[PDB]
């Protein structure tokens, strides 16, 4: 089954893998982020309540006065979308926060608060998200992208190779809180551990460990194990555990009970260890020398003296052994230190310590934070405590705490926010183990180590910053907390949070002015991810590796979508099926696989989760069951792929399309083309521009539908039914009664978006695409937007194409186009220019807007109005005045069209600073918009009343139905008609209060919008009124313009040329476009050829259909041919029939197809070559597809017949007139007498220093001198050059450019005798 | 005021902006000539406002300047005549943003063209390395007549045809016209116009355009050449030559001086490059310019005639690819099982696996190349014959228009083995090929590789720019100031052999350089050339046929110029024929030339092949016990004195190497004399006698370690 609308134009498809799951909602991530952000969800949990309870409760210290928070709410925004755009303000709604303030008595903490109060106080205003996930900050549309940042937690890195040029691999650890100070631990080539905070000066690690109030003996106990020697009357017999023997050499005869177990010098084999274990030999006799090398652990004291027999962490010898022996301490404890197993890093780390008392370590910390201040005991103590053990300046989020526990092999996922001593202890334990081999570094580029945020996250963080600021203010004012004479609006301040949020949205590396020129552009930009921004690695210093893609991005980040040149691999886009894990990571779908059945269900997996498992490859052969017919099948387990058994995977890729992102999912025949040009094209798809007409891209991919429906450029049908009124202005839908709700039934009105400004100065507009009284389905197109075609994305246009060298006109990529292509203007594009003028008040009077201007031709004034403003619809040109502005003195400063650009005025918007009058045209426009708004309100009220009264009539079909009485009286009183005692009468009564509400709401909305239009909208200070004007320019095509297809096939256009010079086939049809064959081999893509043959075949089918339509070939033959066309070969997904089709639909669909047969093709599950050959056989076209062509100029066949077909070219947004720019004599810069630059200001080309070197390379001397001197200064040189050139002379007096004199006399001012010489 | 970026030196002596300057995207307009360029009419209008005003007041159309400004901005009728008049003779500079080498700025004559894009001559784009992707080139205009003289005389394309880095013509045709010319000088065995005779090329073109004959077919045609063997005198001879129809048609475009053998080949990119080289080296400059212009035009026209296309069927996948891949899969499975059996290690397993995969890929490459090159098998007018193939892809590759063997290998066959981001080659190659579909994984890995390449290219671009900056700023000072230092001292130049084939010959290294000492041929007591003379191509070829191996030549480092360099020390100024001229600085061009390819850069025993006598250098040897010759000198090197007498082969001999022969003896070509054991340092003895333990203390200095294999131990 298929929708009526979808049945309008069924797109042919090729594909074998069934669509187990559809394309999800593409714009999901932004909606998820914001809806999670804004909601009255209980228990916080990543919501505004979370921030509130983080900042609340609040009270001045021991003030017995607590401000507590009740609830938060958001009323409707002051405006809606369209009027907000027109006005230019933020699209935002307030934040009404119920706060409860309660104050106790003295010595009554637990006692009842003596006074209570609560109020819905005002706290700032927040912007709202658009239905398309966007925002409006000031009459402008922007997108907040998410940044792929590092996951908070703990990580470990090697830093090998070039480090110290010693070949000694280092090992570093970094604990990175979600919010708090950084922390890093670093070894050195001397095998000494160290620590630094915030990349500050290096310090020993253990210094902070003893600063954690742990004794040296305690520290060594934590980081070592005890080895015991007993004074058994001589020789200090040792307790031996076999596990402390591996990888060692016995310097003595290890023996016991009179039996030798290891001879002196014999290394301890595993056999010796087993001998000891089976014999169970623990106590042995060791020589004194073996104990000399050992290091004492603790501090011993003699009984008589009590003095230090030996300091902790000290090597032993016979003298110390005797000194402790006289005391008689039978217990001699050392620590098991091995070069291989337990390097004694802690020992010398302690020996390097400056001091021993925790106070000195705290003093060192305090000095290190802010060097050059006195060390204070209590300030240092509080500093250390709150630096890592206080929410104020340190915390770990759930994600941070979760991954911290996870890395530490722990069992609990949720824990404290601040650190604990054991946390650092165990992190150091892991570090030393990695130093010893167990464990490993964490590959940072791996996504599970990374993390992605979403708009709510940063927005809530800014809210928290503002919250703490206002909390500081509140505590300050509450330090003077008086006795209930104030309410909590003296406590509060509106500026802070609103300022923070609006500033962040305005200026930020994450809030970017959206790229709004094409549905694909905006959807891709929203589905974008970056590594930049706060906590984001800088563009210039970014590592080459992070640029490089890591294997785990499979399915999670499209390798093929990222802009090239200034940066690469930092702004990788979002994969299609990728969703966001609950913990800010990237969940990806998969198909569960049982013992032998590929479970079609979906199961989501995380990054690290994939590594543990092994997953079946996408293009896997299965037979009616999911049963992998091949016992050997390629699958990937841990960053690598190889052939595995039939039953070893429990998961299976969801679809071929998963591998790429939306920006790449639309490239047909990607599998046959190199990644380089693929990426280049995929970027180029972003910058495409719509033409006047859509062209239903022939070689579709099936993704056009999903992007179309999700991209809200079109008028989607919220519900099914029929359209009752169709117009360019709007559409009226009577929803089906079952679809229609019983109460509030009414009918829907869809408002089309008209011709209006883009974000690239292009045009954007919606047009209806459905006839009157036409069935319509829910969730479906009603009116296409730009570059959308019956709800399918039509970016560029498909044209007849050929590959051959044509008189060298296509040398590098210089595309060739016939005058036919421009003749029907199918490439033509529209652009909008919004020129603005302001009326500020200066000294010596304000800036007037009068028509009267001194010394201006009446012709310039002729196109203007009485006030001095142009009439809409004027075919203005570069130079003419638009609004007559004069600076009192009086002098002329009237706005004009930019030089060299024509156009036609489409509209003038006028806003006035509140408190100044309006001219005749401004008042007229105000009245016109008033009339338009009143008209809109009246017509919507009238049609809604008509629907309501028709519902009344339907109700009165029964219940005292009256025919002559009903139509006799007018619609004023239809309830007076008879009806028995039924709910219908009450239902009719309900409709009567609905009518009264319609009246009163209409009145109130009328008054409100009347005031809103009439009132002067707030403007920046100084301005009295601002006037914008919109100029339309219809730019068609010219040589130098840039266009390309869907294979990265970049190409500028050489020369529009006659139809008659072009080659043409035997039947005479010429080729619209000709491209260079040599792009194929070097630029390693061939899919253009395949799709070209495909489009040729599809167009041949369409031509046959059109021929049999022109001839009366009634649906029977057409039905048979279409049936033949749609089945067409191997296993497919269409599986459609024509027996079900409604001959009306047959002819309508044939008409839709008379211009071509749209073909769908997944990324890799597309058609095969023979299938293309199969379609060609269905067509009349040659199986090879290389057709003989005939030259227009010579008039005969070209030997070696030529590949020709159909290609979907796209018009890029680089029009030659835009890039065109020059200058001869304009304005000089203020700071220096040099030409300006750029196009917006009439500048000149920039001569670089490498161009200087090249000039120096040539012997040309005068050229360089004059170019840098008179073409960029000397008064005599430039004046005399003007005289020569106007006189006809071409000659220069080089002289000397006075800047040399400036430098010379500047030096002379200094005590420097510098001078010329003979 | 003096320091910092705002300091006057760094403020206003640096890359500035320039008035009377323009910019736009560029196009071809091939019908134009290399001595001339296109320019959109509007740009001409705004650029030359003062010039047009001067001509206007000269004609008195509007005396005051303001009225003239009004007339021109109105775009009145007479102004275009004035524009043509001023553009009658007024060249201008065309430039590109990444100005790496000096041809990136160049002088040309504008022609007024409609539209909105600049037509640029095809070939010079290659010098500009500026594809037509949308590159926006800029334009400047000289003002003083001296600057016009400089541009027309120095920055003129006619005066800029050869590279400064070296003498190859930078005007070599790039990709398309080369296809047409390759299409010319290639034979089909049997077609129209095969098997007759013609009196000249004119009727050859007549018959071709008639369609009565094929574009190419072996046919005897009378042709005439004009040779300058005499003392600058033409001698016109004529004779029949077998040739292809297209080849004879091409012969007309050749100037008089050149012979026909040069055109009688397949005309590859290198072949045509040396064609231009000969044309310039024999006939000077203007004939080269005209010849190149006509080459452009005719090749474009006949490439259009060609209908050179490309299609899916035009690529062929040999069936043996299936079989070869099957064999490779079986072999890798066998080796993996062997590893499972424990015979081999994982590292060795992987190494052998990649080796066999590479060998299978080489087999596939050979199979497809054979399938491609000679696929044309057809009747000869008889039964059957196989000739070079006329498939478009092989024509493209063999012509050298674009690509190489590797890319066509990727197109038809497997695209080899990809590495990982760590750079280690991956065990599993790309079994599939582009013509067939590529699985998810192969495309994924290829994307890893390609993105690595792209990021590396960006980094390499930045680093090359910075390094070039360094090279220019270090060498800004040096300039030629004297003709001759009068020094007798110079470097010695010889061919270069790394230990294999000679990599750069003597002709290239010595060309255009003034000898420091005269050349002494081995007709000893022969002053083959004077002592202080320049060596150009004729002299270099004289030396080459004379078999001169080492030549002492002047060098700049040996120059005794005070505060400068002597011209004779520098020799030829490449990009020009004559010796370097006085005053012309060379440090900047040298640095710029060496830096230009900075973008193009990247970020046991011996079997003697040649036959010759044996010579040794740093020789100190002895006959071993077995009678073979071993070397007692670490720095020894073996030369194979060829039959003529020159050292065609040189190899570094390690210590104590095994030699089946000795010095001053003859070795057959392909005889193993160079062999040795690279591991372990020998203690070979100079003399013979009893080996006493002189100063050997056992147990304190040395230790007695016993071998567990044989029993005969050795002191350690
Ligand atoms: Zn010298």
């Amino acid at each position: 089954v298929y929708s009526y609308t979808e049945k309008k134009r069924i797109r042919k498809d090729f594909g074998k893998r069934p669509q187990v799951l559809d394309v999800p909602y593409l714009l999901s991530i932004q909606l998820d982020s914001f809806q999670k952000f804004i909601e009255q969800d209980p228990e916080g949990q990543y919501g505004l309540e979370a921030a509130f309870r983080s900042v609340f409760p609040i009270q001045s210290y021991s003030g017995n006065s607590e401000l507590q928070y009740v609830s938060y709410r958001l009323g409707e925004p002051v405006f809606d979308v369209q009027e907000c755009q027109i006005r230019g303000v933020t699209y935002s709604a307030p934040l009404r926060v119920k706060l409860r303030l309660v104050i106790y008595e003295r010595e009554a903490p637990e006692g009842t608060v003596k006074d209570i109060k609560e109020q819905e106080v005002y706290m700032g205003e927040i912007p709202l998200m658009t239905d398309n996930g966007t925002f409006v900050i000031n009459g402008t549309e922007r997108v907040i992208v998410s940044q792929l940042h590092r996951s908070p937690g703990v990580f470990f890195d090697s830093d090998k190779g070039k480090t110290h040029s010693s070949g000694k691999v280092l090992y570093n650890a970094r604990i990175i809180p979600y919010r708090g100070s950084w922390l890093d631990f670093e070894f050195d080539p001397k095998d000494n551990l160290f620590v630094r905070i915030d990349r500050r000066r290096k310090l020993p690690a253990t210094i902070i460990l003893r600063a954690l109030n742990y004794t040296t003996e305690q520290i060594l106990d934590l980081f070592f194990e005890k080895v015991i020697f007993e004074i058994r009357d001589n020789k200090l017999q040792m307790e031996l555990v076999p596990e402390r023997l591996r990888g060692e050499t016995a310097s003595f005869d290890i023996e016991a009970n009179g039996k030798v177990y290891v001879e002196k010098g014999r290394r301890i084999t595993a056999r010796h260890i087993r001998q000891l274990e089976k014999d169970d030999v623990k106590l042995i006799e060791v020589p004194v020398e073996y104990i000399a090398g050992k290091v004492v652990a603790k501090d011993y004291i003699d009984e008589s003296t009590g003095e230090l027999i030996c300091a902790a962490n000290m090597e032993l010898s016979l003298d110390l052994l005797a000194k402790l022996s006289q005391s008689g301490h039978k217990r001699i404890e050392t620590l098991f230190t091995n070069d291989l197993d337990h390097g004694p890093y802690i020992s010398e780390t302690l020996r390097v310590d400056p001091t021993n008392d925790r106070l000195s370590a705290l003093v060192e910390i305090y000095r290190m934070m802010r060097p050059g201040e006195p060390p204070t005991r209590e300030a240092a103590e509080s500093l250390f405590e709150n630096l890592f053990f206080s929410e104020d300046r340190y915390d770990l989020s759930a994600v941070g705490r979760m991954k911290f526990n996870r890395s530490l092999l722990r069992e609990e996922i949720e824990g404290s926010g601040i650190l604990s001593k054991d946390d650092i202890i165990d992190v150091m334990k892991k570090l030393i183990d990695i130093r010893n081999g167990k464990g490993e570094v964490d590959d940072i580029d791996h996504l599970g180590n990374r993390r992605i945020r979403s708009v709510g996250e940063m927005a809530e963080n800014q809210f928290r910053v503002g919250l703490v600021r206002v909390e500081r203010a509140v505590k300050e004012r509450l330090s003077l907390g008086d006795l209930d004479t104030l309410m909590p609006q003296d406590m509060i301040n509106a500026k802070p949070i609103s300022a923070a949020v609006k500033e962040f949205f305005g200026s930020s590396q994450l809030s970017q002015f959206m790229d709004q020129n094409n549905p694909l552009s905006e959807i891709t930009h929203k589905r974008r991810i970056s590594a930049l921004g706060p906590g984001g690695l800088t563009r210039e210093r970014a590592g080459f590796e992070v640029r490089d893609v890591h294997p785990t991005h499979y399915g999670r980040v499209c390798p093929i979508e990222t802009p090239e040149g200034p940066n690469i691999g930092l702004i990788n886009s979002l994969s299609v099926y990728a969703q966001t894990n609950e913990y800010g990571f990237l969940e990806t779908p998969y198909r569960k696989v049982t013992d032998g059945v590929v479970t079609d269900e979906i199961h989501y997996l995380s990054a690290i989760e994939e590594g543990n498992y092994v997953i079946a490859q996408a293009n896997s052969n299965l037979d009616e069951e999911g049963h992998f017919v091949e016992d050997l099948v390629t699958c990937r387990s841990k960053g690598e792929s190889s052939l595995f058994s039939r039953d070893q995977v429990d998961y299976m890729d969801v679809s071929t399309q998963q591998v790429v992102s939306v920006g790449a999912s639309l490239i047909p025949f990607l599998e046959h083309d190199d990644a380089n040009r693929a990426l280049m094209g995929a970027n180029m798809q972003r910058q495409a521009v719509p033409t006047l007409r859509a062209d239903k891209p022939l070689v579709g991919t099936g993704m056009e539908r999903a992007v179309a429906v999700d991209s809200g450029v079109t008028a989607v049908a919220k519900r099914g039914g029929v359209v009752q009124y169709v117009d360019a202005s709007r559409i009226v839908i009577k929803v089906n009664e079952d679809e229609m709700y019983p109460g509030e039934a009414g009918i829907d009105i869809y408002n089309l978006t008209k011709y209006t400004r883009s974000n690239q100065n292009t045009c954007i507009n919606q047009m209806p695409c459905v006839s009157l009284g036409e069935p319509v389905e829910r969730g479906d197109v009603l009116a296409d937007g730009p570059s959308t075609d019956l709800g399918e994305l039509a970016l560029g246009q498909n044209m007849r194409v050929a590959f051959m060298p044509w008189n060298g006109y296509n040398f590098e990529d210089s595309i060739l186009v016939s005058e036919r292509v421009v003749q029907e203007d199918r490439f033509t594009t529209i652009h909008i220019q919004e020129l603005a003028c302001v009326s500020r008040d200066t000294k010596l009077g304000p800036e007037e807007i009068t028509a009267d201007i001194p010394n201006v031709g009446e012709a310039a004034l002729s196109k203007l109005d009485e006030s001095g403003i142009v009439y809409i619809g004027a075919e203005v040109t570069g130079g003419d005045i638009l609004v007559g502005k004069v600076t009192p003195k009086v002098k002329d400063s009237s706005l004009r069209v930019p030089n060299g650009v024509s156009g036609t005025v489409i509209d003038v918007q006028v806003f006035t600073r509140d408190g100044v009058e309006k001219d005749k045209r401004a008042l007229e426009i105000e009245e016109m918009q008033l009339k338009q708004a009143k008209k809109d309100l009246s017509e919507e009220l009238q049609i809604l009343e008509a629907g309501l009264f028709s519902r009344i009539r339907a109700v009165l079909v029964a219940g005292g139905v009256e025919a002559e009485k009903l139509d006799k009286l007018p619609r004023d009183r239809w309830l007076e008609l008879g009806l028995t005692d039924e709910e219908k009468q009450n239902q009719l009564e309900q409709l009567a209060e609905q009518y009264d509400e319609l009246k009163h709401e209409f009145e109130k909305k009328l008054e409100a919008k009347r005031r809103k239009i009439t009132q002067g909208d707030d403007l920046a200070p100084g301005v009295l009124k601002i006037v914008k004007v919109y100029l339309a320019v219809k730019r068609r095509i010219q040589p130098g313009d840039k266009m390309a297809g869907r294979h990265g096939n970049k190409g500028v256009i050489s020369k529009i040329n006659p139809i008659e010079d072009m080659p043409y086939d035997e039947n005479g049809t010429p080729v619209d476009i000709v491209l260079n064959p040599l792009g194929v081999p070097s630029r390693m893509n061939i899919g253009q050829i395949l799709e070209t043959h495909l489009g040729m075949a599809a167009k041949g089918i369409g031509d046959k259909i059109n021929a049999m339509l022109k001839q009366q070939q009634e649906v029977a033959k057409l039905r048979e041919f279409i049936q033949r066309a749609y089945d067409l070969g191997a296993d497919v997904r269409q599986k459609v029939d024509l027996s079900t089709f409604s001959d009306e639909e047959v002819m309508r669909l044939a008409e839709n197809l008379r211009k071509g047969m749209p073909i769908a093709t997944p990324v890799f599950d597309g058609a095969k070559e023979a299938e293309i050959k199969e379609l060609l056989k269905l067509g009349d076209l040659p199986t090879s597809g290389q057709i003989r062509l005939y030259d227009g100029r010579t008039g005969e066949q070209f030997e070696r017949p030529v590949t020709v077909g159909y290609m979907y070219m796209l018009k890029l947004n680089h029009l030659v007139d835009d890039k065109m720019h020059a200058r001869s004599t304009g304005s000089y810069s203020l700071v220096t007498q040099q030409p300006l630059g750029g196009k917006a200001q009439f500048g000149g080309q920039r001569f670089g220093e490498m161009e200087v070197w090249a000039l120096e390379a040539y012997g040309a001397a005068y050229t360089l001198q004059e170019m840098l001197t008179v073409k960029s200064d000397d008064v005599n040189g430039r004046t005399k050059m003007y005289k020569n050139i106007v006189d006809g002379n071409h000659q220069m007096e080089p002289g000397m450019p006075e800047s040399f004199n400036v430098l010379l006399k500047e030096i002379r001012s200094l005590g420097i005798n510098i001078e010329l010489e003979d | 005021m003096i320091k910092g970026k705002q300091g006057r030196f760094r403020q206003n002596l640096l890359g500035k902006r320039v008035d009377y300057s323009g910019r736009s995207v560029i196009t071809v307009g091939p019908y134009l000539r290399l001595h001339q360029c296109g320019l959109p009419k509007k740009m001409a209008l705004e650029l030359f406002k003062p010039f047009i005003y001067g001509k206007l007041e000269l004609r008195g159309l509007a005396t005051t300047i303001k009225a003239a400004k009004k007339m021109v901005e109105r775009e009145e009728a007479v102004v275009w005549d004035i524009l043509d008049e001023v553009i009658r003779e007024h060249p201008v500079l065309l430039n590109r943003a990444p100005t790496l080498h000096r041809l990136g700025i160049q002088a040309f004559e504008p022609v007024l063209i409609e539209g909105k894009a600049i037509q640029l001559h095809p070939l010079v784009c290659a010098a500009y390395n500026a594809d037509f992707d949308g590159d926006q080139m800029a334009v400047h205009v000289p003002l003083t007549l001296e600057a016009q003289l400089e541009a027309r005389a120095l920055m003129m394309s006619t005066n800029n045809i050869l590279s400064p880095a070296n003498g190859e013509p930078i005007i070599v045709p790039s990709q398309d016209v080369v296809l047409g010319l390759y299409y010319m000088t290639r034979d089909c065995v049997n077609a129209k116009g095969e098997g007759m005779v013609l009196t000249g090329p004119k009727e050859a073109e007549r018959l071709y355009r008639s369609g009565l004959a094929s574009l190419h077919a072996r046919v005897k045609v009378r042709i005439t050449e004009y040779e300058k063997d005499a003392n600058g005198e033409l001698v016109a001879k004529t004779s029949l030559k077998d040739t292809t129809v297209g080849r004879a048609i091409l012969w007309m475009i050749v100037p008089k001086g050149l012979p026909y053998s040069i055109v009688n080949q397949a005309l590859g990119k290198k072949a045509i490059s040396k064609m231009l080289n000969t044309c310039y080296r024999i006939l000077g400059l203007k004939p080269t310019v005209i010849f190149a212009d006509q080459i452009m035009y005719t090749g474009f026209a006949y490439a259009a005639r060609s209908g050179a296309s490309v299609g899916i069927d035009d690529m062929v996948i040999p069936e043996k690819k299936h079989e070869i891949i099957s064999e490779a899969e079986a072999e890798v499975a066998e080796i993996q099982e062997q590893f499972q059996s424990g015979l081999v290690t994982a590292g060795e397993r992987y190494n052998k696996v990649i080796d066999i995969w590479a060998a299978a890929n080489d087999r596939v490459s050979k199979a497809m190349m054979d399938n491609l090159q000679t696929e044309t098998v057809i009747n000869r007018d008889g039964q059957e014959e196989k000739q070079v193939s006329f498939n478009s892809i092989y024509m493209m590759a063999d012509s050298g228009a674009r690509g190489s063997a590797a890319q066509i290998r990727q197109l038809a066959g497997m695209r080899g083995l990809m590495a990982k981001p760590d750079g280690s080659i991956i065990e599993t190659p790309i079994t599939a090929n582009f013509r067939e579909g590529l699985n998810v994984l192969q495309y994924f890995i290829s994307t890893h590789g390609a993105r690595k390449g792209l990021a590396d290219t960006a980094l390499k671009t930045a680093n090359s720019g910075y390094l070039t900056r360094r090279l220019v700023d270090v060498a800004q000072d040096l300039v030629v100031t004297e003709d001759d230092c009068g020094t007798h001292e110079g470097i010695m130049m010889t061919p270069v052999i790394e230990g294999g084939d000679v990599k750069e010959p003597l002709r290239d290294r010595v060309l255009g350089r003034v000898t420091a000492e005269d050349v002494l041929k081995p007709g000893t007591a022969d002053i083959l050339v004077p002592r202080n003379t320049l060596l150009h191509e004729q002299w270099c070829d004289l030396l080459e046929e004379n078999s001169v191996d080492a030549v002492k030549v002047r060098s700049v480092v040996s120059c005794d110029t005070d505060f400068g360099v002597c011209a004779h020390c520098y020799g030829r100024d490449l990009a020009r024929g004559h010796i370097i001229n006085k005053g012309e600085a060379i440090g900047v061009i040298a640095a710029q030339s060496i830096g230009e390819p900075g973008t193009q850069l990247t970020m046991s025993s011996i079997q003697v092949k040649n036959k010759g006598s044996i010579k040794l250098s740093n020789v100190k040897s002895v006959v071993n016990s077995s009678g073979k010759l071993v070397i007692t000198s670490r720095n020894t090197e073996l030369k194979l004195i060829d039959e003529f007498g020159r050292t065609k082969e040189s190899y570094k001999v390690p210590y104590g190497a095994v030699l089946a022969k000795g010095d001053g003896e003859q070795v057959a070509g392909g005889e193993t004399v160079a062999n040795w054991d690279p591991h372990t340092m020998p203690v070979i003895t100079e003399v013979s006698g009893f080996v006493r333990f002189t100063d050997m203390i056992d147990g304190q200095t040395i230790t007695r370690q016993t071998d567990e294999l044989t029993g005969l131990s050795s002191l350690v």
